[PDB]
């Protein structure tokens, strides 16, 4: 999509746990690493890395 | 005018004008401007030959963000993507609602995207015949492709407008850069209304650790 709300609202979410990165279960952090990779296809390259 | 240079081509508009930051390409855009404009000159354009370039008037090294159409606009374009002096153009009307709907300024005259800190706005090819749209790809093809290139190798995002016109955009680059691809104001279906770019280019820029665009300044009042 790119563009959509839908989009959005997940990348809101990626720089949501970007920000803390303190990350206490496996569901917080492969959620973090596989937003990344959404985001890394959906748009090229973004600012971020798995981690 | 010191941190302005120019040089010569041997066809109109004859001197291009250019910011320090354009530097690096500017031997190569001589050198394929020379080959192409003398085709590009049989038909009447949107710019004016004598606004092809004004753009490159542009610093490169405080911009972030590179909001780029595939042309000018067909009739009245003035060298500076995406302007409407008078504010008639529905693409930039369209913007400005957009902008108005997300910062909730609502009393505004104009909107203009080359007065935003932040950001270049562009036209991937630098003009058309009058009436137009894409008449003249075929010419400007190689100087698109370093130009553009140039510019994402300072801009953190490139936000592209237009689905279709774009859908082969990376193609034409070298190295990554973040791009969103979102539908032209012009789209079917109101489409371009529900489009949240603006906003997707801010966090975009926030995950880049670089200030977002406030988007509000390209209000005229």
């Amino acid at each position: 999509a790119m563009a959509s709300s839908a989009d959005l609202t997940n990348l809101k979410e990626l720089l949501s746990l970007y920000k803390s990165l303190r990350f206490s279960d496996s569901a917080a952090i492969e959620k973090y690493n596989s937003l990344v990779e959404w985001g890394t296809s959906t748009y090229w390259k973004i600012g971020v890395q798995k981690v | 005018q010191d941190p302005m240079n120019s040089v010569t081509v041997s066809h109109a508009p004859y001197t291009i004008t250019y910011h320090d930051d354009w530097e690096p390409v500017m031997s190569q855009l001589v050198e394929f401007y020379n080959e192409v404009a003398s085709w590009l000159l049989r038909d009447e354009t949107s710019p004016i030959p004598d606004k092809f370039f004004i753009q490159l008037k542009q610093p490169l090294r405080n911009k972030r963000v590179c909001v780029c159409g595939i042309d000018p606009y067909p009739k009245d374009g003035t060298g500076v993507p995406f302007e409407s002096p008078n504010f008639t153009k529905k693409s930039i009307k369209e913007i400005a609602s957009s902008i108005s709907r997300l910062t909730g300024v609502i009393d505004y005259k104009g909107y203009n995207l080359n007065i935003i800190d932040g950001v270049i706005p562009w036209n991937y090819y630098l003009s058309c015949k009058l009436g137009e749209t894409k008449s003249h790809a075929i010419y400007w093809d190689k100087i698109s492709k370093l130009l553009l290139q140039h510019i994402t190798k300072h801009v953190s995002v490139l936000y592209c407008l237009g689905k279709t016109d774009f859908s082969n955009i990376r193609a034409k680059l070298e190295s990554p850069v973040t791009t969103i691809v979102g539908y032209h104001p012009a789209a079917r279906d109101r489409q371009f209304e529900k489009d949240r770019s603006f906003e997707i280019i801010n966090v975009l820029l926030e995950l880049d650790n670089k200030v977002p665009i406030n988007w509000a300044q390209g209000f005229i009042y």
